[PDB]
């Protein structure tokens, strides 16, 4: 029941209305079938927009962030590490919601750990348990690998035990407004006649908050080997549920930073003579 | 009838075209009040209806031979026109719909091509390699509005920035393809064809009401699509002028007024 | 205990599993949705928005706003076309970075009807006719009108009606055709050759621009998702 | 520990400084330029990743220095290709070794100076 | 382009001070790569805090450090006679490029 | 208190049903129902106030 509309049988045409002339002007499109333009045979059409259904569209998962920590004896050492959770540093998951102006969706967060020893003599280390700790905005982050901030009462924390199943949670809509906002144009402050000094007023454009969805914090739980084992936690972000709410062209040219600017590359088209097929 | 004739009335103020090309309802919506299963403030919203719902008209830019294009912004280019201008600074929140009128007339003999294109968030690029830079002044340029550039000209005054745009002009200004522009809410004023456009707009916004000194909703970009053209005459300049009306404004929060640093 | 047996796949991650998975967040008090305009379903809904071709990729003309515009004169040599482009809508340069061509180069198959509507931007006092011609595959890329007009073609006339919608059909041997380089899967060539010419009187321009746009009928589909060629991220 | 070359004392014409060190944390760390003017502060000039051989230069800079390295000799280069008497400073060599936990854009790891080398004065006059 | 600094900060021992240090929206403001380093006589520099309220292994507990919105704060608290000399703030810049501050001189009386 | 809906079968053997279970309390767990088709495209597609009939003169 999916299926597109058939095509129409056509006949020879000679008449006072015109399907091809149109005014673009107006901004409306011409929505001719090939029917109204040559002649067509009855054709029943079993295709369909499935794959391209917005659900269908981003229900590919894509990495968002790498995050790398250490565990080895002290002595430098990166022992603990935390990310601020953005889509917007990694180009093609960014480029597909960019798609958009305002979208609206459920997340599931898939966390893919992969561990090497540093270096060859040091030999070998039991398996590790790895800590993910969600902490949301104006929450106390860890100053050391092992302070009060991990015994996480009220934070969530998913504890990865190495060589399972890449671990995974679902996340509801968690934006502020009715739907998350992919571009503002606006700042955050404003500045004012009556202010003391501009730095009171001043602001990045086109930021709403910083601290905008949190910080993820990775440690391994362990206490740490002679030998370094350095692991990189890989997260890999999948919308779900989504609705997208106004439509825009997509990026050209490359990314630079997590606003719109430019500083590269301005050249995406390449060059092709007029009359050449 | 034809739908070359229009007129357009809003408040005490009335716009007749007779070579128009039809009118565009953004997304298909008719701007509206806030519903009251779709409010956010529980403070009475001031209405004012016809004292702020009126057509204002812009300052008037000159299109000529190396024009590259024209960009505004709303609420912010009509932040100084009357009642409008001061109820969007005497409030904390304001939402409006807007009608937006471009007049641009010419003779037969003239040729040349307007993209008008209405869009929401229209962030656009800076001018230096500091990201998201742009201050505030900068930003909202009010009635005057800004200007597109053929070419990204870097800053680099590192004893003192001028932290502004650099809009180019295929790049829409914000780095995506001129050509995929037509996505959004737009009309063209081709001159053979028609000397105005009229895009309505609704409220298009993640909140149901929102500040409109910190945020602008939609940013109306008109660039030259096909480049002006007059007889011989390399002098040629044409007017075109902007007039905006509001629809539906609606504002909350009432307090002290808005004094902006410009 | 229940009696299991893990099959294989069992502890793999797909990237497209469609599985449930437990709440980080558990009760969260979600703000609900509110009747934001221009919802979009589909990403056909994309397509089927004309949108400007850069029909002028020429060396100086590439990377401005001369690469929309086509030069009309009346002047020009009428038996060589207006311009040339190939039916490969998401490999085309001219056709690539248009809206149809990037939503098709997220996907490895495509099939349907293309609309290809050119619009004149002359005065007023600006006349003439057009040929646009599409030609399906397998036979010599048509050079002159007497070629072009055997295959699909709309004899455009300039008048009050400023803009005029030629219709590709989908005729194919394939049910879907790739989006990427391909001669097995190609579609054809599209032409343009003046039928009479540019007429203008004096004190008018004698050369004018032409904007060309394409967009998606209603019967068409992509099906196979995947990566684009058109973003890159350094190290 | 990081060596610096020794001190030189030439007006109007190039100056190039070496800076040598270990080769684990040549191959794995960024080397940043510093220098300091006498009593005036501390002034960044520039990076040099061997890893990679990418080079950043500040804008005070970006025409007048080139940072080159020595994969060999686990050494890096830097060469002030036209000099003024303001460039009289104390010049330090400087290895970015100690890790934020801050993750560096969404991939990458910040590194803090840390391993100070002794460095040296050059003097611009007559 | 530089943070400011304080030129001079003094105090007694046993007191507590604050050297601060104030950026713009696109160092301090923005990221959390905010360091402060300590330069005695003829020494290279010693970083004391590298993230901010972050000490390296071997710098003593009375060095402390906050950030408040643009401006980011060391304080020294019960202050000793080995305290004195300079102290540099730094930041990263979003335009990749790395922003020490002016300088202040400890003076302890 | 299973779910159950019909597959649309591609290929065929020599009307075919799968069954969902959501087993946890919130909404935001649960898998994606791939069921979400297209709409009319008329809102961008057409976005007039006055709407045309393809075959009359658009002005
Ligand atoms: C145990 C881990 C819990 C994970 C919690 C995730 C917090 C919500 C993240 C939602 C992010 C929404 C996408 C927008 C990001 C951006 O603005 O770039």
């Amino acid at each position: 029941q999916d299926s597109l509309p058939d095509t129409k049988a056509s006949g020879p045409a000679h008449s006072k209305e015109v399907p091809a002339l149109t005014a673009v002007e107006t901004g409306a499109t011409n929505p001719l079938a090939p029917s109204d333009t040559v002649q067509t045979r009855h054709v029943v059409q079993r295709r369909s927009r499935s794959e391209s259904t917005i659900e269908s569209f981003f229900a590919r998962g894509a990495c968002v962030a790498i995050i790398e920590v250490d565990n080895e004896q002290p002595t430098a050492q990166k022992l603990f590490a935390m990310w601020r959770i953005t889509y917007k540093d990694t180009v093609q998951l960014r480029r597909k919601l960019e798609f958009f102006t305002y979208s609206r969706f459920d997340m599931e967060f898939t966390f893919v750990v992969t561990a090497n020893f540093t270096n060859a003599n040091n030999g070998h280390a039991l398996n590790q348990v790895y800590q993910i700790m969600y902490i949301p905005p104006g929450a106390p982050t860890p100053k050391s690998w092992d302070d009060y901030t991990w015994q996480t009462s009220s934070n969530p924390s998913i504890f990865y035990t190495y060589g399972a199943a890449p671990a995974r949670i679902s996340v509801p809509y968690v934006g502020l407004a009715n739907a998350y906002s992919h571009f503002y144009d606006g700042f955050a402050k404003v500045p004012l006649k009556t202010d003391a000094n501009d730095q009171i007023g001043d602001s990045l454009y086109s930021a709403m908050t910083v601290d905008d969805f949190g910080v993820l914090a990775v440690r391994v739980v362990n206490d740490h080997n002679p030998t370094k084992v350095t692991s990189k936690v890989r997260i890999y972000m999948k919308p779900k549920h989504v609705r997208v709410w106004c439509p825009r062209p997509p990026r050209a040219v490359p990314y630079y930073g997590p606003g719109v600017d430019y500083r590269n590359n301005l050249d995406p088209l390449s060059e092709k003579g007029l009359t050449t097929y | 009838y034809s739908d070359r004739v229009l007129q357009l009335t809003l408040g005490n103020s009335t716009i007749t075209t007779q070579e128009a090309a039809n009118s565009v309802v953004a997304y298909g919506r008719w701007p509206e009040f806030i519903r009251d299963d779709e409010a956010n403030p529980v403070d009475q919203p001031t209405e004012p209806d016809v004292a702020t719902c009126r057509f204002y008209t812009l300052d008037t830019v000159m299109w000529g031979k190396e024009s590259k294009g024209w960009w505004w912004k709303l609420p912010d280019a009509l932040r100084d026109m009357g009642l409008f201008g001061q109820n969007m600074y005497y409030h904390y929140l304001g939402r409006s719909g807007y009608t937006v009128h471009v007049q641009c007339n010419a003779s037969k003999f003239h040729q040349g091509a307007l993209g008008v294109f209405a869009i929401p968030e229209y962030c656009l690029a800076g001018d230096s390699d500091k990201q998201r830079y742009t201050s505030y002044a900068n930003a909202n340029p009010g009635e005057r509005g800004g200007k597109f550039y053929s070419q990204f000209n870097k800053d680099n005054a590192v004893t003192s920035p001028k932290r502004e745009f650099c809009p180019v002009d295929y790049l829409l200004g914000c780095g995506v393809l001129l050509g995929n522009a037509f996505v959004y809410p737009h009309q063209i004023i081709n001159l053979r064809t028609n000397n105005s456009a009229t895009i309505v707009l609704p409220y298009v916004n993640a909140l149901a009401i929102d500040s409109m000194v910190k945020h602008n909703n939609w940013g109306i970009a008109i660039l030259p699509l096909s480049p002006l053209d007059f007889a011989q005459d390399s002098s040629v300049e044409i007017p075109i002028t902007v007039t905006i009306a509001p629809m539906c404004s609606e504002f909350n929060g009432l307090r002290n007024v808005t004094a902006p640093k410009f | 205990g229940l009696p299991v047996l893990n099959t294989p796949g069992s502890n793999q991650y797909l990237t497209s599993d469609n599985h449930q998975s437990p709440c980080a967040i558990p009760e969260f008090d979600v703000t609900p949705p509110i009747d934001i305009p221009g919802e979009v379903k589909n990403m056909m809904e994309l397509a089927e928005i004309d949108t400007m071709i850069p029909l002028n990729l020429e060396s100086t003309k590439r990377n401005t706003m001369d690469m929309y515009r086509v030069t009309l004169s009346d002047s020009a040599d009428l038996s060589q076309p207006i311009l040339c482009l190939s039916l490969s809508p998401a490999f085309d340069p001219r056709l690539s970075h248009t809206m149809l061509g990037e939503v098709l180069n997220y996907y490895t198959h495509w099939a349907g009807s293309l609309k290809f509507t050119f619009l004149f931007c002359g005065s007023m006092m600006a006349t003439g006719k057009i040929l646009v011609a599409y030609a399906p595959p397998g036979a010599q890329p048509p050079t002159s009108r007497k070629e072009a007009m055997l295959g699909t073609h709309v004899i455009w006339d300039l008048g009050l009606q400023s803009s005029c919608t030629m219709v590709v059909p989908w005729i194919s041997n394939v049910t879907y055709r790739q989006t990427t380089q391909d001669s097995f899967t190609e579609g054809g060539y599209i032409s343009m050759f003046y039928q009479t010419r540019i007429v203008v009187p004096l004190s008018t321009p004698k050369s004018m621009s032409m904007l060309g746009f394409v967009s998606a009928c209603n019967d068409f589909s992509v099906r196979l998702l995947r990566d684009t060629t058109h973003i890159s991220q350094s190290a | 520990l990081v060596q610096s070359g020794a001190e030189l004392k030439k007006p109007g014409a190039s100056v190039k400084f070496s800076c040598q060190a270990s080769g684990f944390t040549f191959t794995t760390y960024d080397i940043h330029w510093v220098r300091q003017a006498p009593g005036q502060g501390l002034e960044w000039m520039g990076m040099i990743s061997p890893s990679r051989d990418s080079t950043i230069y500040a804008q005070k800079f970006q025409g007048r220095v080139t940072m080159t390295s020595d994969t060999s000799t686990s050494t890096v280069y830097m060469e002030l290709t036209s000099l003024r008497s303001e460039d009289t400073a104390l010049y330090y060599c400087a290895t970015a070794s100690r890790p934020s936990a801050w993750v560096f854009r969404s991939l990458y790891t910040y590194y803090y100076m840390d391993v100070w080398g002794t460095g040296t004065t050059v003097t611009v006059s007559s | 382009s530089a943070l400011t600094q304080p030129a001079s900060v003094s105090g007694s021992p046993g007191q507590s001070i604050t050297i601060s240090c104030t950026g713009t929206i696109t160092d301090i403001g923005y990221y959390n790569y905010v360091s402060w380093y300590q330069q005695h006589p003829g020494k290279a520099p010693k970083l004391i805090i590298f993230d901010v309220t972050n000490r390296p292994s071997g710098v003593s507990d009375r060095f402390s450090g906050s950030k408040s919105g643009n401006t980011a704060s060391l304080t020294i608290s019960g202050l000793q006679a080995e305290d004195e000399g300079d102290y540099y703030c730094f930041s990263h810049r979003s335009n990749n490029i790395r922003v020490f501050g002016g300088g202040t001189k400890l003076t302890v009386l | 208190g299973a779910q159950v809906s019909s597959q649309k079968v591609g290929a065929h053997e020599n009307t075919i049903n799968y069954t969902t279970i959501n087993y946890y309390k919130d909404s935001a767990s649960n898998a994606a129902s791939k069921q979400d088709y297209s709409q009319d495209p008329s809102k961008f597609t057409e976005p007039l106030k006055d709407v045309l009939i393809k075959t009359a003169p658009a002005l």
